């Protein structure tokens, strides 16, 4: 909390990693604004990894000796000592146990911050000799791995399996894998990715994929490897044309000084840079508002969403942005109950897996990666294969893994900020199994009224009032927040995009068995988390988060956000004193939480049901995919028993790894005028048919950029725009009944607009021609009738 | 009534069959061309890696994996530095050899962003804001 | 409405400029996109009209290209 | 799947696959052939064999086209025309078919065995077309003549050449000819492998 | 009333082709026609946006003098401008001071 940090102040001076004045540098916590922090940080390495050792050393001075005993972090000294007897038990010698359930579980996160376990890349383990140099083939580090956890964490009861594919389920995969991607950075990272082999087709050598080495989930083998083949079906022309080792073989090397992530191959012999132009301009309509009494020197309502231009390089710069994902091990207890919680969450739909005729593509037109962009859009490919194949596709990437590109384009749309955004199209081969697997469940989450993921619930036809009264679930003294993530899209750590896929594929317990189950996440792993981008013409290596191009984007950052929600909950409960909470059942609570987030091996699904059923009770959500509102109880929240916004500044600055400045963190206190801004939409309160509704209301200037500045020319003429502006009156009519007048009058505006479009139509036409029969329907988009009826309940 | 009826219906029916024809030829003749196009795509980009340093490689390794970055990296004939800056130029591919990933290369043509050639004596301390950065700097093994 | 008069001319002027293709010379269209970006996000007005006659002398700089007197009449 | 009728070159869909090469032939053309012989089954885009499950019928003078799907006699919907009708057999652009009436020596083609000399005669003597068709269909007879043909066990193995190979059981031996190249095969149990050619 | 229905129909159907007709010819002329379109519009504004520096230099470039590259802002930078001829030079020259 850093208004008032002075503690982790006075040990970074202490011990010399970064002297005084550092701090007298505005702005310096921010991971953002000068990531040089984490350079200060790392300066603590070989002090935390000194206090590992003498934690060994110190288990087996215990079982040796005969004592049992439980180890607090509390009693540890920075330097590494231990001293604190006061409730050992003896024994008969040689029998002892330590019980270390709850020191290596709340130092995880720290394991990643300052970067303990880099002096063992260095040889001999020591500090100042030389690196050390591993074979450039070496491809499976199964017994590095081993030997490193066998010598820090000793004691630590459960098991490892280094090769997460010999794993149980969904509570043993999280653990290995959050054990690995800490264990995968003393490794050398040219060693990653896919894994070829040289196999023969009717008598012609090839170069394909048949594995994987993930840094989280290990090595993963293919299972149906065909030497010597003959023939080339189209399922396998497919599969073996989306694959990327053909390319970057095929290409030349290629070193990039412009960024600092990794680099492939480059499949041209030129690098190909990228433009954005600007937009064209309505001037017929400009001088219109400019007319009618706008724009004025001084007025409320101006101009602020225009058409940003960008120069040559900015895609690779965008692309740079993703040097904040950093390698982060969150905690592996209180992960592992709100896994089962953010669970109880998703109770009620179904889903699972379907065929192949039942699948609904929405629209059909619209590119499908790469290399397949250089033949057809996706029609070809979704009406050439038939139904037979494209479920022999589906039935065999559950049992195997296929890499993928996926492309990297610039967005040309309005906006209010000079950064440009990119838009990652992956490749149809990923989103036809995608589709089939996911279809049952996203189509039965979209069509479900009254739950906490809203998603497909339009704000028409009183919707927008329905998610407000829905939300004040009857909390007792209600104070509705907000929040926002930073870069959301470029720093969810690996391990929340794991457990997200997991909870999205823990329906499918009956239509498929375990290791399908693995394998297919595997594959949703090697697709869309660590890919092979292809910015401008030469491959690249995403470190890791999320992309927002594939088919479980939206839902998966819903999961995400409630995720992070529950967390800062659970940290906010815990950390309160306890001593001092007056109640006798929320002091219990507590005291039970503790111990079955610590001290308990085993679901409790007793307990699991309490304390969703207080949250739901006291914490009342509505989320659509990161745009989160609470109406959390206020006495509690004050005493300290449920989130506040320095809550989620916390849990965001040791999990996200990014600094959430409550500059941009609403929180209203008064329940009638609703949520200062949800979804880009005010709310106001308006009276209307002798009872009180909510509407949304957008932000006016948004409203007149959409009008004035269109990005094709053909759009600047009043040919379609007829109909163009029907739509932006139906999106604005709210400002009707808004009490500053000039909201109320960007209304008018446009409602003169259609009229006067709509005359000089009918004498162009009657000049072309000299007739017009029935084109009188148009004589009631012009009164403010039509759209009235737009936010009322009956349909 | 009867017979009329029985025609109009004839005449929908007829028409359905026949779009529906035009749409089976249609489909079909798209899909042979793709996989021509898809086939001849693939033979084309084979016929081309060094398949003499890359049998040796894979031979030499123990089960036939070998990750894929290595491929190129060790397999490559060419190399296209990207510079963004007179400095990291002098930090990085000075002169006329320079060496990377263990081996020795030599410069052969360094292309601007306007695709233009530059002659390796105009980059120089003094000369740098007349040419319009980066410089896509090529190379060749040896 | 003399302040928001001095944007719209800038998002004409640029749409004009790219249509000469000055796209290739990499290092001007930088420079252009540059004061146009900029122009957008003025609060003020003297410093709007700085960036724009620069912008219009990067468009005059051409003798050739965009007929003068045709249109200056 | 769309070609040029061997006859009237106008674009069709339509092919005898009673012909053992299935080539194009233009709507009113493949009328001719299906009358006239015992090429009794026309196969479209989609074969025309009645879609009713159980009725097995083939030819198509026998089809009525019904609703999506072309069914006999017995099982047609309602409204269902015949297949075959003015000459023609229903298949794409039937209003540009312009045909002939060469079916004639078409048909000697078609119903010839090449074990005649005049059906080589003819065969040389005919239409560009159809001389290329005729080259087709005999080199498919005589391949399938070949393989009619069957094995040869090798009693003793002389030297490398000279050979006690003993034929086929109750086959007509192939004799001792240059032309009729051998490939050979070696059993493991287990994986059969080709030794080449002798 | 059939006959009605009949002609009903015939109108509805005449009106597609009515009102489709036109936004093709309008589409059309406007992509086309665009190069000019631009231009015309841009010299509109910059009269009406009634400045006084723009208005100089565009006069001056109007009759010959035209600068070769940026001109710049800060009070140290390089500028290069051409002269045509005597009358233009001390029309703009001034002892050491070349206003523009
Ligand atoms: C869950 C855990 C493991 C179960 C086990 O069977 N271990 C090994 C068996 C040892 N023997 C004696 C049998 C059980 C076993 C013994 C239990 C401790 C002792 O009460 C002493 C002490 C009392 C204090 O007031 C509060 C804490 C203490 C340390 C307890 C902690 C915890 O609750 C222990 C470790
Ligand atoms: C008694 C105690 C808890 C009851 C259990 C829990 C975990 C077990 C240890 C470690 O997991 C692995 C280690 C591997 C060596 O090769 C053999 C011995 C080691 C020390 C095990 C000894 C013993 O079995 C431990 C301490
Ligand atoms: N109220 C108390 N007064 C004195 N000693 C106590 C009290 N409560 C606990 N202790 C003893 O002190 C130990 C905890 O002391 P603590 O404050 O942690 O100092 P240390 O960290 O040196 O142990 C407990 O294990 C117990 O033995
Ligand atoms: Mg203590
Ligand atoms: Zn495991
Ligand atoms: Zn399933
Ligand atoms: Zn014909
Ligand atoms: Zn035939
Ligand atoms: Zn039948």
């Amino acid at each position: 909390d850093e208004g008032n940090c002075d503690t982790l102040k006075e040990i970074l001076v202490t011990y010399n990693c970064c002297d005084d004045d550092y701090f007298n540098k505005k702005d310096w916590y921010d991971f953002v604004e000068n990531p040089d922090i984490l350079r200060v940080y790392a300066n603590l390495g070989e002090r935390v990894r000194q206090a590992l050792l003498k934690t060994v050393q110190f288990c087996d001075a215990m079982r040796n000796a005969g004592i049992v005993g439980v180890l607090t972090l509390d009693n540890q000294d920075l330097n590494g000592n231990w001293y604190d007897f006061g409730d050992f038990i003896q024994t008969t010698p040689g029998s002892g146990v330590p019980v270390v359930d709850s020191y290596y579980s709340l130092l995880m996160p720290i394991l990643t911050l300052t970067r303990a376990l880099t002096a063992e890349s260095h040889v001999d383990t020591d500090l100042t000799k030389p690196y050390i140099k591993w074979d450039l083939l070496k491809y499976d580090f199964t017994e590095e791995r081993l030997k490193l956890f066998d010598r820090y964490f000793k004691y630590w009861d459960q098991t490892y399996h280094p090769n997460c594919v010999n794993c149980l389920d969904d509570r043993c995969i999280l653990h290995c894998a959050n054990f690995n991607v800490l264990f995968s950075t003393v490794f050398p990272p040219t060693s990653f990715g896919p894994l070829v082999r040289k196999i023969f087709v009717d008598g012609v050598p090839f170069v394909v994929s048949t594995g994987y080495h993930f840094r989280e989930l290990g090595v993963v083998h293919n299972q149906d490897v065909n030497l010597h083949s003959s023939r080339l079906s189209f399922k396998e022309l497919l599969v073996y044309a989306a694959d990327p080792a053909m390319h970057a073989a095929s290409g030349n090397l290629l070193l990039d000084k412009r960024t600092t992530c990794f680099s492939v191959a480059a499949l041209t012999n030129n690098v190909a840079f990228q433009t954005v132009k600007p937009g064209n301009f309505n001037k017929d309509f400009y001088d219109f508002a400019v007319s009618k009494g706008f724009f004025k020197e001084g007025s409320s309502v101006e101009l602020k969403h225009f058409f940003f231009a960008q120069d040559g390089n900015a895609a690779i710069s965008d692309y740079d942005y993703y040097r904040y994902n950093l390698p982060t091990m969150c905690d592996i207890r209180q992960l592992l109950f709100v896994v089962e919680v953010v669970d109880k969450y998703f109770d009620c739909y179904d889903g699972g897996c379907i065929n192949a005729n039942q699948v609904i593509v929405n629209n059909l037109d619209k590119s499908a990666g790469f290399p397949f962009n250089k033949w057809g859009k996706a029609r070809l490919y979704y009406d050439s294969m038939s139904y037979e194949d494209q479920d022999a596709l589906f039935a065999y990437t559950k049992r195997n893994v296929i890499p993928t590109i996926t492309q990297m384009n610039l967005k040309y749309a309005i906006s209010a900020k000079n950064r440009a955004r990119t838009v990652a199209g992956v490749s149809i081969c990923s989103t036809m199994t995608n589709r089939q697997f996911h279809q049952k469940l996203l189509k039965s989450i979209a069509a479900t009224r009254g739950a906490t993921v809203v998603i497909g619930t339009s704000k028409f036809y009183g919707g927008w009032h329905n998610m407000l009264k829905t939300v004040y679930s009857d909390v007792e003294n209600p104070h509705l927040m907000g929040w926002d993530y930073p870069k959301c899209d470029r720093a969810m750590p690996n391990m929340l995009r794991i457990m997200a896929s997991l909870v999205l594929a823990r329906k499918h317990t009956t239509c498929c068995s375990l290791s399908h189950r693995f394998y297919r996440l595997a594959n949703e792993c090697a697709q869309v988390l660590s890919e092979m981008v292809m910015c401008g013409g030469s491959l690249y290596v995403k470190p890791g988060g999320t992309s927002s191009g594939d088919a479980t984007t939206a839902y998966a950052n819903s999961v995400f956000n409630i995720c992070q929600a529950v967390t800062a909950n659970v940290n906010a409960l815990l950390s309160t004193d306890g001593n001092k909470i007056a109640d006798k059942y929320v002091r219990n609570l507590q005291h039970r939480l503790y111990e079955c987030l610590y001290r308990n091996r085993d679901v409790d699904t007793d307990f699991v049901n309490e304390f969703y059923a207080y949250l739901r009770k006291h914490f009342s959500m509505m989320i659509l995919s990161d745009d989160a509102v609470v109406c959390f109880n206020s006495t509690y929240a004050s005493q300290g028993l449920v989130a506040s916004i320095k809550n989620f500044k916390s849990v965001l600055y040791y999990q996200n790894n990014v600094f959430m400045s409550e500059a941009k963190c609403w929180t209203e206190t008064d329940l009638t005028k609703g949520p200062h801004e949800f979804c880009s939409q005010h709310t106001m309160l308006v009276k209307q048919g002798d009872d009180y509704v909510y509407l949304p209301y957008p932000d006016p200037s948004r409203i007149l950029g959409a009008g004035c500045f269109v990005d094709d020319i053909v759009k600047t003429d009043g040919t379609l725009m007829i109909e163009r502006f029907v739509s932006l009156a139906i999106d604005a009519y709210p400002l009707t009944k808004h009490p500053n007048q000039e909201y109320a009058d960007v209304f008018h505006l446009y409602l003169q607009y259609i009229r006067k479009l709509h005359d000089e139509l009918t004498g162009h036409m009657l000049d072309m021609y000299s007739v017009m029969l029935t084109n009188d329907n148009t004589s009631r988009y012009w009164e403010p009738e039509f759209y009235e009826a737009m936010y009322t309940p009956h349909t | 009534d009867r017979d009329a009826a029985m025609q109009r219906k004839l005449e929908k029916m007829a028409d359905q069959a026949m779009t529906q024809m035009y749409k089976q030829a249609r489909s079909e003749d798209k899909r042979a061309k793709v996989t021509s196009a898809m086939q001849t795509m693939l033979f084309t980009m084979l016929r081309k890696l060094d398949n003499d340093a890359l049998n040796n490689i894979i031979n030499n390794a123990r089960d036939g994996c070998v990750p894929l970055n290595i491929i190129p990296l060790t397999t490559a004939a060419k190399l296209m530095v990207v510079i963004p800056d007179y400095n990291t130029y002098k930090n990085t591919c000075d002169g006329t050899t320079f060496t990377y990933a263990s081996a020795l290369w030599e410069i052969q043509q360094v292309v601007d962003a306007d695709s233009k050639i530059v002659q390796l004596s105009e980059i120089s301390m003094d000369n740098s804001p007349n040419l319009a950065w980066p410089l896509i700097v090529t190379a060749l093994r040896a | 409405s003399k302040m928001s008069d001095v944007k719209c001319t800038s998002v004409v002027l640029l749409s004009v400029l790219q249509q000469l293709r000055v796209e290739s010379s990499s290092k001007l269209w930088a420079q252009c996109v540059q004061l146009h970006n900029d122009i957008l996000l003025a609060k003020d007005t003297t410093e709007a009209f700085e960036k724009m006659v620069s912008l219009l002398s990067v468009l005059l700089s051409m003798q050739g290209a965009v007929d003068i007197n045709k249109l200056c009449e | 799947a769309v070609g040029a009728c061997v006859l009237c070159n106008s674009q069709t869909s339509l092919r005898c696959g009673a012909c053992i090469r299935r080539p194009f032939l233009c709507c009113k053309c493949c009328y001719d052939h299906v009358i006239s012989t015992s090429h009794k089954l026309v196969l479209s885009v989609n074969p025309y064999v009645c879609n009713a499950p159980g009725c097995d019928v083939t030819d198509v003078t026998q089809l009525y086209l019904g609703g999506m799907s072309y069914y006999c006699k017995s099982h047609k919907p309602p409204i269902s025309f015949p297949l075959c009708a003015n000459g023609q057999v229903f298949g794409l652009y039937k209003n540009t078919c312009v045909g002939s009436d060469n079916v004639t020596d078409f048909n000697a083609i078609a119903t010839c065995d090449w074990t005649n000399a005049g059906d080589y005669i003819l065969a040389n003597t005919c239409t560009e077309r159809l001389k290329l068709f005729a080259a087709e269909t005999l080199k498919a007879t005589e391949e399938t003549f070949k393989l009619s043909y069957g094995i040869a066990t090798v009693r003793e193995v002389l030297s490398d050449r000279e050979l006690h190979l003993s034929w086929e059981v109750g086959k007509p031996r192939p004799p001792l000819n240059r032309n009729y190249v051998f490939t050979g095969y070696r059993v493991t149990k287990n994986s059969k492998v080709q030794i080449g050619e002798y």
